[PDB]
Order: structure tokens, then sequence, then C-alpha cells
């Protein structure tokens, strides 16, 4: 059937006429499969024969992938009718659903051919079924329905659908209604009696404006294959992923391989991805072999582990709490979960950005309740309580001495090592009887090579040689230096504004090794204090190791 | 209440297609609520899937009374179309603020423009598709609307200024800035006429400012009883910025005080010729720059730092070290007055004394990171406007010279 609705205004992008593709010749056979398609589809009025004057076109096929079906090419038609708004891009996460206590799937046949086409805009479909051996004149079509395949369809598919609903669902407070494409999913807690009564209402009304749907011996049934999940009345989990065992991994196998292990995290707590990913910052052709890396092959296996064991996640439920944990995972990686009661999680997930070479922990758990918070904003329009492994003492000194703005949520420490710590602590105030160093460092822009010295006040001196780095990369040198020549307490003095910054950022990670050694120290160390004067200013303890590394 | 200006986008400029920001449930249903009176009262009507724009809504609060505010940032970069700035407002003694945005919706926009103002209303989980309504009055936030009811705002303050021709009266955007030089009792009697003179001509209004106080803070040198070599060298290093911007400083004779090879905590005393050339850099400090000139075609720029303690300095600029105002703000604690509460406040004062002093809105350079903006700046933001920004890594050298 088609539809009594309205129709939806079309215009094409201004300054645009209709599509004048010329259509291919076909075989006799398929000529035969649209000449019946075509009068079936007239007699129900998806289409109509039109005169010689519709200067437009679009070619058609008819093929039967090994019952027949027809196919056009709507590419110049789409490239030319006006923008719409966008079709529901993003599905709902199954964790995001309330449970029922009945649910049923209704798939809508031949959705969009169901609804008519603007008027205005019908000329602009016209195609043609070729005679045989271009003998006589073709035969003139167009549609006066939703072309499958054309630009508007969608949008104005599932715009037509919500209005048919609104009657319906005024009458019927207490039924859930979503639609996601040619399907419709509707659920109640009534009594799967009357249920089965609501659910006849409804496929009358949809039949009284157009929409044939299945019956009760056709309906699907549980659990649901739907976009990768598995729906169950009373969980919910992925579809199986299987990880293919290869002796060559290409750029395009990583690629599939990072997409479905992305994909198990939302309910397999413990997906790692990231030395995996690492293999694709070569961001390079897809058929380039990538030579896995010891890293990368340790966290492959460790994910064949965990997809071992099944999994399953649970619906939510709007009057218990929501709660949030989040754990380590080793350097850089973060898990987390989110569960309304102590064992049956909603989901699970990761989290390893860096985001710039060198990081903190209290930063990187930060970053990951940023991301827990905008997650639970989307699936259940509220923000969570956390449950974090860290104290009020570490975050509070954290996120006063940051420079950047940050907001906490309130939480409760859980003690669950391994809890989150402040690996050390640069001093405030310049040192009392520890050596004051006066660090400095510097290369040839051109061969290459660099010193890093330091000159101390209890008359110390050294120069270390260095090849192939960078006046940065001896500055972090000088300071490497300092710590490893000094007493448990140590003043040093640098000119580096690139290496100040680097280190009162208080870093427990990084990509250079250098700055993990400086790390190394900086823990050992009791009390460091660092300090800076302008490069160059004949200062006094500067001026003395700029002339001996120029030296 | 029948003629609709006509109203038309930058030659080929398309609208506005800014994606929409989640928000939460109870944010959700305050959209909800007002979009559904607005309905009725016919300010906005539901529009079909033939209109791709789309312009952010968020909702605030200005007492359990929810709000709507709509981001119209892209669509008036794209609208820019157009018909002496008051130098004298930021001079006034006192200057008050008033909503006068209800105005606007007494006037139809033009018929053809109302697809470019779409919004959506956006569910939880990707349940339904949106909400989706477009403007049929003139909008709050839209540069067109105080551009189109500029003849009834003249008309309407004519009696008012003729009455009274020292009180300067500035608009931008959905507010009136309202100046007098008179005694405070006197000036909110005055702003108490002129809020009556608005109502009884059916112009329905619901902070009052200074501008005879703000000024570029000066740099300021430490007064310590005992230096060391640490407070001669953060001395030296700041007095070694400051030269950039102002001429007069030098530092031979305070570096001398630290030829050695020298430990840190080693107390130095502060020689005559170094006392004496300090004491000099404290009055070059004192005076104002030399030749720093307000572009009006060039944007202004603020960038802001972290103080602690519920501190926070600004700097507004068009060019590097072309500094045109400076200041900071001070925090009460006020059992929260969290980070993103003090930033938030922060920047709407720096752009009302951008609007006041220039009468546009300052870039700002904000220290925090993207994603934590993006979720709490609507839990305090008050104001009707929104100025852009990015998100910046401060450098912790200029948090302490600015201090
Ligand atoms: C009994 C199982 C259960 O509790 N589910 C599936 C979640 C209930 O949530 C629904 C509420 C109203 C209508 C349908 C509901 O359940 C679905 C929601 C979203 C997508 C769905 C997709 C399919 C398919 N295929 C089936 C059910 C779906
Ligand atoms: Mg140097
Ligand atoms: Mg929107």
């Amino acid at each position: 059937p088609i539809s009594p609705i309205e129709t939806v205004p079309v215009k094409l992008k201004p300054g645009m006429d209709g599509p004048k593709v010329k259509q291919w010749p076909l075989t006799e056979e398929k000529i035969k499969a649209l000449v019946e398609i075509c009068t079936e589809m007239e007699k129900e009025g998806k289409i109509s024969k039109i005169g010689p004057e519709n200067p437009y076109n679009t070619p058609v096929f008819a093929i039967k992938k090994k019952k027949w079906r027809k196919l056009v090419d709507f590419r110049e038609l789409n490239k030319r009718t006006q923008d719409f708004w966008e079709v529901q891009l993003g599905i709902p996460h199954p964790a995001g659903l309330k449970k029922k206590k009945s649910v049923t799937v209704l798939d809508v046949g031949d959705a969009y051919f169901s609804v008519p086409l603007d008027e205005d805009f019908r000329k602009y479909t016209a195609f043609t079924i070729p005679s045989i051996n271009n003998e006589t004149p073709g035969i003139r079509y167009q549609y006066n329905v939703l072309p499958q395949g054309w630009k508007g369809s969608p949008a104005i598919f599932q715009s037509s659908m919500t209005k048919i609903l609104e009657p319906f669902a005024a009458q019927n407070p207490d039924i859930v209604i979503y639609q996601y494409m040619d399907d419709l999913y509707v659920g109640s807690d009534l009594e799967i009696g009357q249920h089965r009564t609501k659910i006849e209402e409804l496929r009358q009304h949809l039949l009284r404006w157009g929409l044939t749907t299945p019956d009760k011996k056709h309906q699907k049934e549980p659990p649901f294959l739907w976009m990768g999940y598995e729906l169950h009345p009373d969980k919910w989990t992925v579809q199986p992923i299987v990880l293919p065992e290869k002796d060559s991994w290409t750029v395009n196998d990583i690629q599939k391989l990072v997409g479905k292990l992305n994909w198990a995290s939302q309910i397999y707590p413990g997906i790692k991805v990231r030395q995996l990913s690492k293999l694709l910052r070569g961001t390079k052709a897809l058929t380039e072999v990538i030579p896995l890396t010891e890293e990368a092959e340790l966290e492959l296996a460790e994910n064949r582990e965990i997809l071992k064991e099944p999994v399953h996640g649970v619906y939510y439920d709007p009057s218990k709490d929501l709660i949030a944990e989040i754990q380590k995972q080793g350097q850089g990686q973060w898990t987390y979960q989110i569960y309304q009661e102590p064992f049956k999680n909603l989901k699970t997930g990761k989290y390893a950005r860096m985001r710039g070479a060198h990081t903190n922990d209290v930063k990187q758990l930060t970053e990951a309740v940023q991301k827990i918070t905008t997650e639970s904003i989307v699936i259940w329009g509220k923000t969570p309580k956390f449950k974090l492994p860290i104290q009020k003492e570490t975050w509070e000194t954290w996120w006063t001495e940051y420079w950047q703005a940050t907001w906490i949520p309130e939480w409760e420490f859980v003690n669950t090592p391994p809890l989150v710590k402040l690996w050390y602590q640069l001093e405030k105030e310049p040192i009392v009887g520890a050596e004051t160093f006066y660090v400095d460092g510097a290369a040839n822009r051109e061969t290459k090579l660099g010193k890093a010295g330091y000159v101390t006040n209890k008359g110390r001196q050294k120069v270390v040689p260095l090849t192939n780095t960078t006046n940065q990369k001896t500055e972090l040198q000088a300071i490497y230096l300092a710590l490893q020549d000094s007493g448990l307490e140590v003043n040093i003095v640098t000119d580096s504004q690139y290496a100040l910054g680097i280190i009162q950022a208080q870093p427990d990670k990084s990509e250079s090794e250098l700055v993990n050694q400086i790390i190394e120290q900086l823990i050992k160390k009791e009390k460091v204090y660092l300090a800076w004067v302008p490069a160059h200013k004949g200062i006094g303890g500067n001026e003395q190791v700029d002339k001996l590394v120029s030296a | 209440p029948i003629e609709t200006v006509p109203v038309k986008l930058k030659p080929g400029m398309d609208g506005p297609k800014v994606k929409q920001w989640p928000l939460t449930e109870e944010k959700i249903k305050a959209l909800v609520e007002i979009c559904t009176e607005m309905e009725k009262e016919g300010k906005i009507s539901k529009i079909g899937p033939e209109n791709p724009y789309n312009t952010p809504v968020f909702a605030i609060k200005k007492s359990t009374k929810w709000r709507k505010l709509v981001d119209f940032r892209e669509l008036n970069k794209r609208t820019q179309d157009f018909w002496p700035h008051p130098a004298g407002l930021k001079k006034k003694k006192s200057v008050t603020v008033l909503d006068v945005g209800d105005a606007y919706f007494s006037v139809p926009l033009d018929e053809d423009f109302r697809k470019y103002t779409a919004f959506t209303i956006p569910s939880i989980n990707n349940e339904t598709p949106g909400i989706r309504y477009q403007y049929n009055v003139l909008p709050q936030g839209w540069k067109g609307s105080p551009a189109i009811f500029q003849s009834s705002m003249t008309k309407i303050l004519e009696p008012f200024k003729k009455q009274n021709p020292d009180i300067v009266i500035y608009q931008y955007m959905d507010d009136l800035y309202v100046g007098s030089d008179l005694e405070i009792g006197q000036h909110r009697t005055k702003i108490e006429e002129l809020r009556q003179h608005l109502l009884r001509w059916g112009l329905t209004t619901p902070y009052e400012l200074h501008p005879d106080k703000w000024t570029v803070q000066p740099i300021v040198l430490p007064e310590k009883d005992s230096w060391t070599v640490n407070d001669i060298q953060k001395l030296v290093g700041k007095l070694n910025w400051a030269s950039q911007i102002y001429p007069g400083i030098k530092v031979r004779q305070l570096s001398k005080l630290l030829r050695g090879t020298k430990a840190l905590t080693e107390v130095i005393p502060l020689t005559e010729e170094a006392e004496l050339e300090l004491a000099e850099n404290r009055e070059i400090l004192k005076e104002p720059v030399h030749g720093v000139y307000y572009d009006p075609s060039k944007d202004l720029i603020a960038e802001i730092q972290k103080q602690g303690q519920g501190q926070w300095t600004y700097q507004i600029y068009q060019e590097p070290f072309k500094n045109l105002k400076t200041g900071k703000y001070a925090r009460m604690r006020g059992a929260h007055t969290n980070d993103v509460k003090q930033l938030t406040e922060a920047v709407q004062k720096i752009t009302t004394e951008s609007i006041v002093i220039w009468g546009k809105t300052p870039k700002f350079k904000l220290p925090i990171q993207k994603e934590t903006w993006e979720t709490w700046w609507t839990e305090y933001w008050q104001a009707t406007w929104i100025p852009e920004w990015e998100f910046v890594n401060t450098p912790p050298l200029v948090k302490l010279w600015y201090q």
C-alpha cells in the first residue's frame, strides 16, 4: 500500500537541474524482469508511465543475487537534490534500555515505497526500460513514492513514520516505541495477553496508513541479532568476536583488528589496544605490512585470553543509582565499569590516550572521568557516582597545583591497589645545604653533535659529549646529568624554557626514554628544586656553564 | 508587528549546520517545557526533514526558573549583514546593564530566513531523533534582532534621552548599558525611571559596574627583607621579561650581585647601586606603555592564567606584548567556587569589560581541557551572549610574571 500522508516538499540545490544520464542497454532477460516488475509496481501506483516531455533519466538494472529485483542508480540525482536533516546516525546503546516485560520487533515491509513522493519533484525520477535492440522507444516511468537509494528517502520516510505513530502513542502512553530504519521495536509491561492485543491494534493502525507488518507467527523472537549485539530478555552482550591468526599483518588487517577490540571493550573488561594502535602510527597504504612488536604480541595475546570467557551486560533501571569504577591497567592504560548493582555491569570501557608526549597518572585518571561523564550523559542522560582508587590528599594537591582548570566530581575513595599516587613532588622553595648545580647543554644544528655539562657551587664541573642530538635534547640531558651526580637533595638551575616546562609538569610516564630516565632519578631524589634564569644575561653560575659548554 | 524586514545571508553562504551537544535528562525536560509554550505563543514552529540547518541549544538559569540559551555564534558569522561606539561609557562613574531582549519576540522574522534558525532538542541515548523547531519571531541571541529592532528602540528612548542629556546609553545584543556620573542613589533612581518608561511602553525587563576603577595592573616587584640568589634570579628573570615592553629597565647592577657560582639559598645583600637600580625599575613600571592603540578592524584576544587560591589573571590584546587591558579577578571560595565556576565567572567579567570599552567580545584562549568545558560551562553561565573560544596550555613562566 501507499500512504495518505502528506508529502514533504523537495527542491534541487539552487541552479541545478535534473539528471540526464543515458540508459545502458541490457539483456532481453533483464528487460523482461523489469517490464513485469514495472507493471506490478505500476498497478500499485508506486510509479507511472510518463509522456515524452520528461527530459530526465537515471539508469536502471535487473539482477538476482544467487527471485528477481530492480535496482536504480541515483548517483547523479542524489548529487543534485537538496540536503536533508541528517537521519539518525547513532543508534542507542543496549546499556541505556529499561528492562521491559514484553517486547516485539516489527519490520516495515516495503517501507520507502509506502510513502508518497512530493509531486513537483517526481519529474526528476524518470527512468527507462530499454526496448530490445533499440528497435522501438523504451518505456518511460517515474516514481510516485520514495525511491530506494534516493537521498531523501531515509529522512522523509522516518519523518512520515513519526507522524503516523503520533496519534497511536497519544492513546497509549504505557507503550514504548523505538523506530530505527525500517524497523520498530515495541515493548510494554502490560500482560503478555493484552500486550499481544496492543501489538495487534498498532499493526492495524499502520495498515490503515499503508504500512504492512509481520504477524505473531512471523515476528522475530529473542535473542535479537541487532547491530552486532545480542539482546536477551534479561541481559545483553556483543556478538562473538573472532580475531584472525596470521603470520603477516597489513595496515588493513590491524585496522580491522583494533576495531573488533574496540567493539568488545564495551562489555569485556580489560581490553587494551594501545601497542596495537601504535603500529598504525605509520598511517600509510593499507596493504603495507607492519612487523608486529613484542608489546603488540603480548597485548593481543592478553586480549585473546579475555575473549575466551563470555560476558553479558544488564539493562537500565532509572530508580537505582548509577556508579562508575576505574582501574589502572598499565602505563597509560585504564579500564572502567558502570553498574547499578555490584556485579551486574551496564557496560565497560577503556581509556589510554596520552594527549601529548608526557603525562602523569592523576591527569590521566581525571581525563578518564571526563570520558565516563560524557558517555553517561549520552546513554542515560545523567552523570554517575565515581568510586576511585585515589585519595583526597593526592587529588586535592594535584588540582590545586595544576595550572589548568579542572572539575572534580564528588567521589568515594576505594582502596584497591594499584592506588593512584603522585610518584613525586618538586620543591616550592630552594634547598639549603644542597649543592646548587648550574646545568646547560647544546648541539650543533648542523652536525647534530652536542655536550651537556654542569658547574656547581661546590666547585665541581663536568661535560659529557653527545652525538646526534638537538639543543632541546641536550638541555634535558644537562638536567639528567645533575641528577645522576647529586646527593639526595639537589638544586638545579637551567636557562632552557623548553626543559623547564617539561619538568614542572611532573610527568610519571613519557615517550622519550630520556624523560623516563629523568623520572627514575626524580623518584629516588628526596628533595629536588629547579629554577630558571634568562639565558646569556651574565647572571652567575649560568654564565659559567654557558662558557664551559661553549668551549 | 506586520512589517518583516528581509534578511539575507552573506553571498555564497549556506546556513549553520552545527551539531547539538547531548544534555542531561533534567536539561532536556526544561527545554521541552520551554518550547511547548513557545509553540503555543506561536514564536517557534515544528520543522520537517527538508530543513538541514541546525544551531545548538542549552538550558541555563540566569532560581528554579530554567531558561533557554541559543548558540547563534555560527549564524551570526554568516548573516553579518548590517545597516561610533560610545567612547564615554567606560569613563562614566556608574553603568547598569538591563535585559531588554523579551522585546524582540513582539516582532516577526522574515519568512524566508526562518529555516536558518532551526534547532533540535536532543533525546537521551538516541531513543528518538530530536524535536526540531524553527523560529517565527526575532530570536534572542541573533545579531539580526538588535539591528531590526533598532528603530523601535530609538523611538522608545527618545523621551528619556531628551530628559537626561548626559546619560549614556549603548546597546550590545540583548542588553542596554546605561551610564551616569551621578551619585549612586540618584543613579539607581534614574535607572528605575527608564525601567518604568520601558515597561509602560510594553517592553518587559527583569548588575551595575563602575568603569571608573578599571585600570591596567602595572608590574609589581617584591619587597623582601633578605634577598637570596634565587630571589635575585627571579627578580632579574621577571625584570628581564618586563623589558620587551618598558625600555628603561636595567639589570647590570642587580646581576653584578650574583657574579660567582653561588648556592641558591645563599643570602645576597642588596648593595646600593643594585638597590638604586631596582628602585628606578619600580618607577619605570609605574608609567604606562607608549604606542598601544586599539585597531577596530582586528580581533581582541584574551588570555587567562590560573593563579591558585581563587586568583585569575587576564590580558586583553590584539598583538602580542601590546596589551590593551590587564587585570586580575579574585573569588571568595564560597564553599565551592570550583575552578570551572571561577573561570566561567571570570570569562564573563572580561567580556563585559570588553563590551563596555570597545563594544565587542574578545576571543578567549582558555586554560582548560576542551571536553571539560563543553560539559560544564552551562552550569554557571548567566549572560545571554557567548564569545568565541579555544583551549590552550598555559606556559608556567607567565603565571608568575603576571602574579
Ligand atoms: C525483554 C528484553 C528487553 O528488556 N529489551 C530488549 C530492552 C527493552 O527495551 C525496549 C523498550 C521498548 C521497545 C523495545 C525495546 O527493546 C529494544 C530496544 C532497542 C532496540 C531493539 C532492537 C530489537 C531488534 N531486533 C529488539 C528490541 C529492541
Ligand atoms: Mg645556553
Ligand atoms: Mg540543536
